[PDB]
RNA sequence: GUCAGCAUCAGUUUUCGGGGGCGGAAAAAGAAUAAGGGAAGGUGGCUGUUUAUAGCCCUUGUUGUAAUACGUCCACUGGGGACUGAGGACUGCGGCUUGCCAAGGAUGCUGACAUAAUGGU
RNA sequence: CUGCCGAAGUUUCCGGAUAGCAGAAACUCAGAUCAGUUUUAUGAGUAUGUAAAAUGAGAGUUUCUAGUGGGCCAUUUUUGGUAAGCAGAACUGGCGAUGCGGGAUGAACCGAACGUGAGGUUAAGGUGCCGGAAUGUACGCUCAUCAGACGAAAAGGUGUUAGUUCAUCUAGACAGCAGGACGGUGGCCAUGGAAGUCGGAAUCCGCUAAGGAGUGUGUAA
RNA sequence: GCCAAGCGCGACGUUGCUUCGGCUCUUCCUAUCAUACCGAAGCAGAAUUCGGUAAGCGU
RNA sequence: AUGUAUAAAAAUAGAGGUAGGCUACUCUCCUGUAUCGUAGAAGAUGGGCGAUGGUUGAUGAAACGGAAGUGUUUUAUUGACUUGUCCAUGAAAUUCCAUGAAUCCAUUGCAUACGACUUUA
């Protein structure tokens, strides 16, 4: 089928927090 | 479809500079509007000439003088990457300067995933002597006895009756 | 590179036909048929020269040209001189008894390390096993295919393996001594 | 092999407005493009891609990068016209071409013609 | 281009998904498709990769009556039918009627060994895969995951090829006689102007 | 990264000048040509460095550089070459040869024996005695401590009771056949000095005579 | 009454062509034909050379007001398809010549079918 | 039952008033005034505030009478930071009163804002099949025994592909074969001993084409 | 702290002393105690130690 | 359904032949836009000329097909048709699209909550 051990496609909550992770990276670079 | 455009421009005349210097660039763009925009970008980044203070005095497309003569073109470019600072030199064999630039843009976006705005062409030259060629694949093209079987042939009318020949 | 080629000069060998990439090399000693379908290479035959040609091939595929060249040269050597492997028995205490059946295609090994299990190995086709009287405890494997002869030697050596013992002190085993041609 | 992309080889155009026209490879531009020329005036010298043409078995002795006049002179001297027609491949293409511009009355005459052709079915026992 | 009421497709040398995608659309178009030699189908990717793909598929099972779990079919025709079935709206009555118009078999049984077998150029491996790309055969993949009739199909196919060759020689010999007698009739050259 | 063979490195710090070394050899060759006389053409043969030093000891200097490097530096054309008629002498000039100043009789007659090498042919067919091996072909009036030689030889020598034993006889070489790799290596550890270093006294580049004989 | 087919128009629209202006390096080329220059991925000849028993590149002249492509325009033109027909004497703006008209929104010519088609439920 | 208009979503003062947003009634106003807008000019510090052309729209007030006074999400600036989260403002946005196309599915993403219909054409997203629409055209890259289609980070890989720089190269490039790889010297200490390669300090030398006080194996040495 | 490839930091190195809690049960994971097979070690043999494949089977 | 028309195999960095002695020949490929079949009041009525074939209907067969052989031939007849090449009649106003067993009731106990199961009759 896929041979992977995890679903490559994540959940909508998981991708939503990734944009939050991208927000954190902007916080680390710009201000933090 | 890219086009080579000669763009000549200068800042608006003023009392301090009644005879402003006219700067010319040979730059490629799909249309005149893009070419004049790219010209202004390069002029600002080099001479610090503001777009409002300047004006475009001449725009002219340049056709290939010898579109039926196969040539080799060497292009120096300022590649923009993750670090955003890289210089590259590439050589393409074709019959038109526009075609070589089009192949250059396709190659860079393919190998290095560089966009049109990140790439800036520094200079395009025609390497007429075989010896100055630096690329092995190009040199193999300039060999006198170049001959090779056709690669990547591959060939609605679904449901063909017989099997494809896929050969000579 | 557009063009990468290797050239081979064929010997008195009778036929080196490469029909369907299958090399049916027939020589004075014998005939070997092998398959070259695993590689996408052009085998162009002209007189006494054979060319293996690859057009616009990558480094991974270009590596196959020499490998195809070597196996062709090796099998040609087999049909002309052939391959003979001399394996010398090595024992300290228990004599190793070797028996040859149907002209040696099966080798039976007994009394290894005093073990009572008879180790029976059947050699690959085209390999005959003989015991040379010139040197004691000496086994000669002569055949046409270098693949078959060397594999037979590898199988015999691996069968007579020392387990759970200090190899530093236990020297028992059978090992290949020389690898050469019949002439 | 029997077809090699080399200077002077005759090709048949398969894609584009020049489909079915004969040309000769005057130069090798690169792995994917070549410059061709044809003696016919309606066919201009142009750079085409190999995917648009099929390599024919005919090869003419032509110097690298010959101009249109020299190519035409070499073409006439080596009579590549009617040299391609000598092959059964060209006859089939022309026979296919003749058939497609046939009209209804010609098609009616053909069926009578080939049925008169078939009425024999006389083979020695 | 044009349809046939029943179409026999020689699956040898084809690609699983590419042939399945073409077949599924043809079934929805109201055509009846018979696929022969499903054990000779090819799949892009080396055997071990494709074998692992099948093993992962076999792994799907329930803790309550594995009979309620997915039924894993090992026959090459059943593997092809699974590929076609996933490309059809099979939960829908239209897709169900599409499936009943498909008949995928291993080898070429008698009712079809005497019928013409067309091929699909959009799915042929030689026209779709770059040379030097690893691929596997469904017959080998099936026989290694549980299919137990590879040899019987192989033996039966060899006999059919012998009988088919004998039929061809008779047909070829017949065609030569008509070919020889063809130019005997003068009309073929009298009015060959029409391209015939 | 990329499939390439690794290159080993060493800390001996004995790297030669390379191109500068070749230039130094060319300069020394020119100085040797500019030397007073004798115009010798001889540096060494298969003899070792000790023999070359002994030959050069009776000389107040054998210099080879690179073969044909001195000829290339001098120039095939007589105008470029310092000597005369060097156009034909350049082809003759080959191998490790060079000027020396100190001989002719010793070169003609005195030829010290030395260990042989591959490519040449043996003058006889030496044999290896069976059983225990002998270092001097049974001329000792053979130590058994050469245990590592059993593994370092590769011949069918079984190490029984800490002594190398030959299962069957095997001649070291045969007359009329070129010495192979194994034969030369085996002869190196043995006393087979089937070699006689020679000298080349074809011509002499005299300042006045300028007659390089080719006899 | 129902439903059809076609034609000639109006409105909206889509899809193929043809012809002709103008523009740019007043395209670039190219071809043919005269100068000169250079050479090669070096042909005949003899690895090396300079059109010969192949030719190519560069410049200029010429054939020239060459063609063509591309851009743009035509109050230039020929077809194919689809949807729509609101309004209800006459006014108006126009065109051709009292009249006629494609000009302030569809008419004409036929069919078939009512023992059914259409519209329903 | 249908139709029309249609918010606020919160200041400012002590739960109430004022105001704001929405209407009504009654007035005056079109050589007039307005504006979630941009220029010009003045100064002052690319922005700022003040004044005076462009574009758009008919522009004004008075009374009096409803409803509203939340929140959530996101951008930017900034204030601190902390293993790392984040915390504090401001800012205008989006939701909120709002269906619809797409994103497989969705409060916050991309499009788009709604009477009933016919036709045409698009946005966003798409054109292998499910699925309407190119198994299009052209140029490349990629093979994963846990590909790809969407922090764990410093790096590792004899994985592939382009380049950048520096090196040698007919005085013969690497690679491979045939060799040399020497003499003082077993340089000096050390110990069963270590003669380049138990070890510790030196690291000199003549000859060359080149050979170290030795690259490792080895040797009791 | 000393270095410190490099880009004032500065990696590897180096110095400095110092309520919860458990019976049965069901399966499942391997990050494996045993059983099977290999690799290494002064592993003579025997008994081991360490490291791999491995959750079939027990615990 | 509207011709419900078409059976080699394998390769694709090669095949297939013809003509030859696994090797010397040359030719073909480059898809089916092919080949077979196709005139006739859904296909009427006769007459020639020239084949001496083709297409079948009904019998009689013998050989073949087992993978799902349900079809392949070879035929011996008989009945038709023949457009292979020519002729002569007829056609319409449909005067412009529509098409013998098992079961229950009994019996057994090798079985059983009840059905079922195994027996016997």
């Amino acid at each position: 089928v896929s041979l992977k051990k995890k679903s490559k496609r994540r959940t909508t909550r998981l991708r939503s927090r990734i944009e939050k992770k991208a927000a954190e990276s902007k916080r680390k670079q710009k201000r933090a | 479809a890219l086009k080579e455009y000669q763009v000549v421009g200068r800042k608006v005349p003023t009392e301090h500079e009644p005879v402003p210097k006219l700067f010319r660039m040979r730059l490629f763009a799909p249309n005149e509007s893009v070419a004049k925009s790219r010209y202004w970008y390069f002029l600002k980044m080099i001479n610090k000439v503001k777009k409002a203070t300047g004006e475009i005095v001449a725009i002219n497309e340049i056709s290939e003088p010898k579109p039926l003569k196969a040539k080799v073109f060497g292009i120096w470019i300022r590649y923009d990457s993750r670090s955003g600072t890289h210089n590259m030199y590439k050589e393409f064999r074709d019959t038109t300067r526009v075609g070589a630039v089009e192949a250059m843009y396709a190659d860079m976006a393919a190998r290095h995933r560089a966009r049109f705005r990140s790439i800036r062409i520094l200079k395009v030259v025609e390497v007429e002597k075989k010896e100055d060629v630096r690329r092995n694949y190009v040199k193999q093209l300039l060999n006198p006895h170049l001959k090779f079987p056709l690669p990547h042939r591959r060939t609605k009318k679904v449901f063909a009756p017989h099997r494809p020949s896929t050969f000579y | 590179d557009i063009y990468k080629d290797e050239t081979l000069t064929i010997p008195k060998g009778v036929t080196v036909d490469i029909k369907a990439r299958n090399v049916t090399v027939t020589g004075p000693r014998g005939t070997l048929k092998q398959n070259l379908r695993h590689v996408d290479i052009e085998m162009k035959k002209q007189g006494n020269t054979i060319k293996f040609i690859v057009w616009h091939g990558s480094r991974k595929h270009n590596a196959c040209i020499r490998s195809v060249y070597s196996i062709i040269n090796n099998m040609i050597i087999g049909v002309t001189q052939g391959f003979r492997y001399k394996m010398r028995l090595v024992y300290a205490h228990f004599p190793i008894n070797i028996n040859l059946t149907e002209n040696g295609t099966v080798v039976e090994i007994r009394n290894f390390l005093g073990e009572r299990i008879t180790r029976v190995i059947k050699c690959l086709p085209g390999v005959t096993v003989s015991i040379s009287s010139a040197v004691k405890d000496e086994i000669i494997l002569e055949g046409n295919s270098l693949e078959n002869v060397s594999q037979s030697a590898a199988n015999i050596k691996q069968i007579c393996n020392v387990r759970n013992k200090d190899i530093r002190k236990f020297l028992d085993g059978i090992y290949v001594s020389e690898r050469g041609n019949i002439e | 092999f029997k077809r090699y992309v080399e200077v002077g080889r005759v090709v048949l155009v398969t894609k584009g407005e020049y489909t079915g026209k004969l040309a000769v490879i005057v130069d090798i531009v690169d792995h994917k493009r070549a410059l061709i020329d044809s003696p016919c005036s309606e066919f201009p010298r142009q750079v085409i891609r190999y995917g648009s043409v099929v390599l024919t078995h005919i090869v003419m002795k032509l110097p690298r990068g010959a101009r249109s006049g020299i190519v035409a002179k070499k073409w006439k001297a080596q009579d590549v016209c009617n040299k391609w027609a000598s092959s059964a491949w060209a006859k089939k293409l022309e026979a296919k071409k003749v058939r497609s511009q046939l009209n209804d009355f010609d098609r009616f005459a053909v069926m009578r013609l080939k049925k008169q052709r078939r009425e024999q079915v006389n083979v020695a026992v | 281009s044009e349809f046939q009421k029943v179409v026999v497709i020689d699956a040898k040398g084809h690609l699983l998904g590419r042939l399945a995608s073409v077949v599924a659309k043809q079934l929805l178009g109201g055509q009846k498709v018979v696929v022969v030699r499903c054990e000779e189908l090819n799949i892009s990717g080396h055997f071990f990769r494709n074998k692992l793909k099948y093993l992962a598929y076999l792994r799907k099972a329930c803790r309550y009556n594995p009979s309620r779990g997915a039924f894993h079919f090992r026959a090459p025709s059943r593997i092809f039918q699974k590929a076609v079935r996933g490309m059809l709206p099979h939960k829908t009555a239209r897709g169900q009627a599409a499936l009943e118009h498909l008949q995928a078999v291993e080898g070429i049984p008698p009712p079809f060994d005497k019928q013409k077998r067309v091929v699909v150029p959009a799915a042929l491996r030689v026209l779709r895969l770059k040379p030097g790309r690893k691929y596997c055969t469904v017959g080998r993949l099936s026989s290694e995951v549980g299919w137990k009739y590879n040899d019987i199909v192989a033996k039966l196919e060899e006999r059919r090829k012998v009988k088919s060759a004998a039929f061809y020689q008779a047909k070829l010999a017949k065609q030569k006689k008509i070919a020889s007698a063809k130019e005997a009739s003068p009309v073929n050259q009298k009015l060959s102007q029409f391209g015939y | 990264p990329k499939s390439r063979r690794s290159k080993v490195l060493t800390l001996a710090q004995t790297e030669k000048k390379g191109h500068e070394g070749k230039a130094a050899l060319f300069s020394g060759v020119q100085q040797s040509l500019d030397s007073f006389d004798y115009m010798w053409i001889f540096d060494v043969t298969n003899m070792r460095n000790t023999y070359l030093k002994r030959i050069r000891d009776d000389w107040k200097r054998i210099f080879m550089g690179k073969t044909k490097v001195m000829a290339k530096a001098l120039g095939h054309t007589p105008e470029e070459e310092h000597a005369e008629n060097v156009s034909k002498l350049t082809k003759l000039l080959h191998g490790a040869v060079g000027l020396l100043f100190t001989v002719i009789g010793y070169f003609e007659s005195f030829v010290q024996n030395d260990f042989a090498r591959a490519g040449a042919v043996a003058p006889f067919t030496h044999v290896i005695p069976a059983g225990p091996v002998y270092s001097r072909a049974g001329q000792i009036p053979l130590t058994h401590t050469l245990e590592p030689q059993v593994r370092q030889l590769g011949m069918p020598t079984v190490l029984k009771n800490g002594v190398v034993t030959l299962l069957a006889d095997f001649p070291l070489c045969t007359e009329g056949q070129q010495l192979d790799s194994r034969q030369t290596r085996l002869l190196k550890l043995f006393g087979i000095t089937a070699a006689e270093f020679k000298v080349g006294l074809l011509g002499y580049y005299s300042k006045k005579g300028a007659s390089v004989e080719f006899l």
